[PDB]
RNA sequence: GGAGCCAGCGAGUCUAACCUUGGCCGAGAGGUCUUGGUAAAAACUCCGUCGGGG
C-alpha cells in the first residue's frame, strides 16, 4: 500500500508577491503591471496548462515565463503586452474690478 | 367567401390584431409561430386560453396575430385576448351558438381579463 | 479583323461599390509566405 | 542653422507683401 | 546633400523645441501647379515603400470592424492562430453605436491606435465616428476586403474569410503608407518617424513615394500627379517648412 | 455585322422566353420541373387535345 | 384640420366606403391608375397583349 | 462579452462650436487646399466568463 506524488505557496517574482493556489490567469493579473489576453497568450506561447494551479507550474516552466515577462518582444509579440499664481491673479483682478464698479455703480 | 372574422386585443398602449379564418390547424403571431415569443415565463401565459379550453377545436382553425406598440407584459396580455376574442367570434359566426357559450362560460369562469380588457382609468375623490 | 470574321464566321472589383477598387491593397505574396 | 533663416524669409516675405 | 542638411536642421530643431517633441511625425507636403482631378472623400490609398519597412502590424493596436453579425468574423479571427495576437479588439457597427457616445467616443480615440473596417461598411462607417476621428487625415480608418471572393450581379453573396489574406493584407498597409486624393494642388502625406529610423531611410522613403506617384501606370492610385511637381517641403505638425527640390 | 450579329441572338433569346410564356396560358395539364443545374422549365402531360 | 380632427362624429355613412378602402396604418391608399376597370387585366387581354 | 425583442409624443428653404499647422492663388479683400488639439431606446430575457479606494 503505497502511492508516490510527482506546491509552493506565495511566490517573489519582479519585487512584489503573488499568490499561490489559484490559476495562472489570475496568478499573471496579480503580477504587476500586464492583463487577462496578455496572460493567456503568453501561457499558450509557453505551453503550460491554462488550468493548473500557481501550487503547479514548478521550477522550469517557472523560470521559462519569467525569461518571458523580462523579454516578451523576442517572442513574437505585440506592444500592447507592455503597460495657482493664475488662480490669484484672476482671482484679485476680478475682485478688484467688481469693488470698483461696485463704487462706481 | 371565405368564412372569416376578425377581432381586437388591447392592454394598456398595446393593440394585438387577430384573424380568424378556416384552416389547417396552425398558429401564426407576427410571422412567427408560437413556440417562439420572446419572454419565455410569459409563454404560458400565452398559452392560456388553449390550454384553458382543449385543443380540437384549435386543430381545425386558422389564426393570424399581428401585435404592435406596447412593451412585454402589455403585448403578452393583449395577444391572449385577442385570441380569446377571436376564437369566441368564430364560433358564433360559422358554428353552433351552444359550444359559443360553453367556451364563454369556462372563459369567464376562470379570468375575465380574456373576454373584456380593462383601460385604467383613475378614480378621483 | 481576324477576331470579328472568326466571330462572324462561327481584377477585383465590385458591382455595387467602386471605391473598393482604389481603397484596396495590391497584397503582396512575399508579404503573405513571409513570417516576419 | 538653416531654420532660422527660412523663418526670417517667411518674416521678411509676408511683410514684403 | 542640400536635402539631408535641411533634414538634419528640422531634427535638431525638433529635439531643441518644446513643442517640437510633443509631435512625432514628418509629414513631406508637395506643391504642383495644376490642379487634381478626383473629389476628395476619405478612403486612403496606399503608397509602397520598396526596401525601407515603416511600422509592425505586431507592433500597433487594432480595432477592426465588421458586417452585421461578426460572430463567425470573431471567433475565427480570434482562435485560428494568424491573428490570434493581432487584432486588440473586433467590434461590428451596429454593437458599436449602442455601446460608445460621445465622451466614450473620444476615448476610444484615445487609446486605440489603428483602425480597419470592411470595405462593406466604411462608407457608412464616419457617421458612427463623428469627425473627432474625423480632424484632419491621421486616424482615417483602412477599407479591407475580407473573403477574397468577389460578388456578381444577380447572385447571393457568399460569406467566408480567411486570417491568411487578411494578416497579409494587414502587413501590407503596416508596412507601407498612405495617402489621400484631393482637388487643390498642394497635397501632404505622413512619412516616416524620427527615431523608427533614420535620414537615409527618409530620403529613400521620399524618392520612391515621388517615383510611384509620378509613374503613369497604376493609375486607380499612382497616377495622381497631373502637371510638375513645383517643389517639396519637409515640415512636422508644428514646425515649420523646409525647401527642397524646387525646380 | 458582328454588332447586328450579337443583337439578332439576343433579340432571338428574348422572343423565344416570351413564346414559351405565351404558349403557358393556353391549355392542357402542365407540370414544373427543376432542370438540377438550376433551370425552370415545364412538361405537359401525355394528353392529346380534341 | 386639428379642430376637424376633435369633431370626427364617428357614425357616418358615405357610400364611397363600398369602394375605398384603407391601409391598417389608417392613412388612405390611393390608386396610380385612379380609373374604375383598370385593377388587373384579365387572361383574354393578357392573351391579346402577349 | 454576446445574442433575442418591445413604445410614444415630434418636422418653419429649418438644426448649429473653438483655436492651431502651413502650401498655393490673388494688388488686395481674401479665396482654396493642408494640419494638431479641446466642448458636446433603457431597463427586460437568455447564454458564456470572473469572483476595500487614487
Amino acid at each position: 500500500s503505497l502511492v508516490v506524488q510527482e506546491f509552493q505557496h506565495i511566490l517573489r517574482l519582479l519585487n512584489t508577491n503573488v499568490d499561490g493556489n489559484i490559476k495562472i490567469v489570475y496568478a499573471l493579473t496579480t503580477i504587476k503591471g500586464v492583463g487577462r489576453r496578455y496572460s493567456n497568450l503568453v501561457c499558450k506561447k509557453a505551453d503550460v496548462d491554462l488550468h493548473k494551479r500557481a501550487g503547479e507550474l514548478t521550477q522550469e516552466e517557472l523560470e521559462r515565463i519569467v525569461q518571458i515577462m523580462q523579454n516578451p518582444t523576442h517572442y513574437k509579440i505585440p506592444a500592447w503586452f507592455l503597460n495657482h499664481t493664475l488662480a490669484n491673479n484672476v482671482e484679485s483682478k476680478l475682485r478688484d474690478d467688481l469693488e470698483r464698479l461696485k463704487k462706481i455703480r | 367567401a371565405v368564412p372569416s372574422v376578425q377581432t381586437f386585443g388591447k392592454k394598456k398602449s398595446a393593440t394585438a390584431v387577430a384573424h380568424v379564418k378556416a384552416g389547417k390547424g396552425l398558429i401564426k403571431v407576427n410571422g412567427s409561430p408560437i413556440t417562439l415569443v420572446e419572454p419565455e415565463i410569459l409563454r404560458f401565459k400565452v398559452y392560456e386560453p388553449l390550454l384553458l379550453v382543449g385543443l380540437d377545436k384549435f386543430s381545425n382553425i386558422d389564426i393570424r396575430v399581428r401585435v404592435t406598440g406596447g412593451g412585454h407584459v402589455s403585448q403578452v396580455y393583449a395577444i391572449r385576448q385577442a385570441i380569446a376574442k377571436g376564437l369566441v367570434a368564430y364560433h358564433q359566426k360559422y358554428v353552433d351558438e351552444q359550444s359559443k357559450n360553453e367556451l364563454k362560460k369556462a372563459f369567464t369562469s376562470y379570468d375575465r381579463t380574456l373576454l373584456i380588457a380593462d383601460s385604467r382609468r383613475p378614480e378621483p375623490k | 479583323l481576324e477576331d470579328i470574321q472568326q466571330s462572324i464566321l462561327k481584377f477585383v472589383k465590385d458591382h455595387r461599390y467602386p471605391g473598393l477598387t482604389p481603397g484596396l491593397a495590391p497584397v503582396g505574396l512575399s508579404d503573405e509566405e513571409d513570417s516576419s | 542653422d538653416y531654420y532660422q533663416q527660412v523663418q526670417r524669409g517667411k518674416q521678411d516675405k509676408k511683410i514684403s507683401r | 546633400g542640400l536635402a539631408e542638411k535641411a533634414l538634419k536642421a528640422l531634427i535638431l530643431q525638433c529635439e531643441e523645441n518644446p513643442s517640437l517633441k510633443n509631435d512625432k511625425d514628418i509629414h513631406i507636403i508637395i506643391n504642383t501647379g495644376k490642379k487634381m482631378g478626383i473629389n476628395r472623400d476619405n478612403i486612403p490609398r496606399i503608397i509602397p515603400l520598396t526596401k525601407y519597412k515603416l511600422f509592425k502590424p505586431r507592433d500597433l493596436n487594432i480595432l477592426l470592424i465588421t458586417k452585421d453579425p461578426s460572430a463567425l468574423y470573431r471567433e475565427t479571427l480570434t482562435k485560428d492562430e494568424h491573428t490570434s495576437e493581432l487584432f486588440k479588439e473586433i467590434i461590428s457597427v451596429k454593437n458599436l453605436r449602442r455601446r460608445f457616445k460621445g465622451s466614450k467616443l473620444t476615448q476610444l480615440y484615445k487609446d486605440f491606435d489603428l483602425v480597419v473596417a470592411d470595405y462593406r461598411v466604411h462608407h457608412l462607417l464616419p457617421e458612427v465616428l463623428g469627425s473627432r476621428f474625423y480632424h484632419g487625415s491621421k486616424k482615417l480608418p483602412y477599407m479591407i476586403r475580407m473573403s477574397k471572393e468577389v460578388k456578381l450581379k444577380r447572385q447571393q453573396m457568399v460569406e467566408k474569410c480567411d486570417p491568411i489574406y487578411v494578416r497579409a493584407q494587414l502587413r501590407s498597409i503596416c508596412k507601407n503608407t498612405s495617402y489621400i486624393p484631393n482637388n487643390d494642388n498642394c497635397l501632404s502625406v505622413r512619412v516616416g518617424y524620427i527615431q523608427k529610423h533614420s535620414i537615409p531611410e527618409i530620403l529613400q522613403n521620399i524618392q520612391d513615394t515621388i517615383n510611384f506617384l509620378t509613374d503613369k501606370s497604376k493609375r486607380p492610385q499612382g497616377g495622381v500627379i497631373k502637371g510638375g511637381i513645383i517643389s517639396i517641403f519637409v515640415k512636422t505638425s508644428n514646425s515649420t517648412s523646409l525647401p527642397i527640390y524646387q525646380f | 455585322v458582328k454588332q447586328h450579329l450579337q443583337r439578332e441572338t439576343q433579340l432571338k433569346q428574348v422572343q423565344q422566353r416570351m413564346d414559351a410564356q405565351r404558349e403557358l396560358l393556353k391549355k392542357g395539364s402542365k407540370k414544373k420541373i427543376v432542370d438540377s443545374s438550376g433551370k425552370i422549365s415545364f412538361k405537359w402531360k401525355k394528353q392529346r387535345k380534341r | 384640420l386639428r379642430e376637424k380632427a376633435k369633431e370626427r362624429n364617428p357614425d357616418e355613412y358615405y357610400h364611397a366606403m363600398h369602394s375605398r378602402k384603407t391601409d391598417a396604418k389608417g392613412l388612405l391608399i390611393s390608386s396610380r391608375h385612379g380609373d374604375e376597370e383598370d385593377e388587373s387585366l384579365s387572361m383574354d387581354q393578357v392573351k391579346l397583349l402577349k
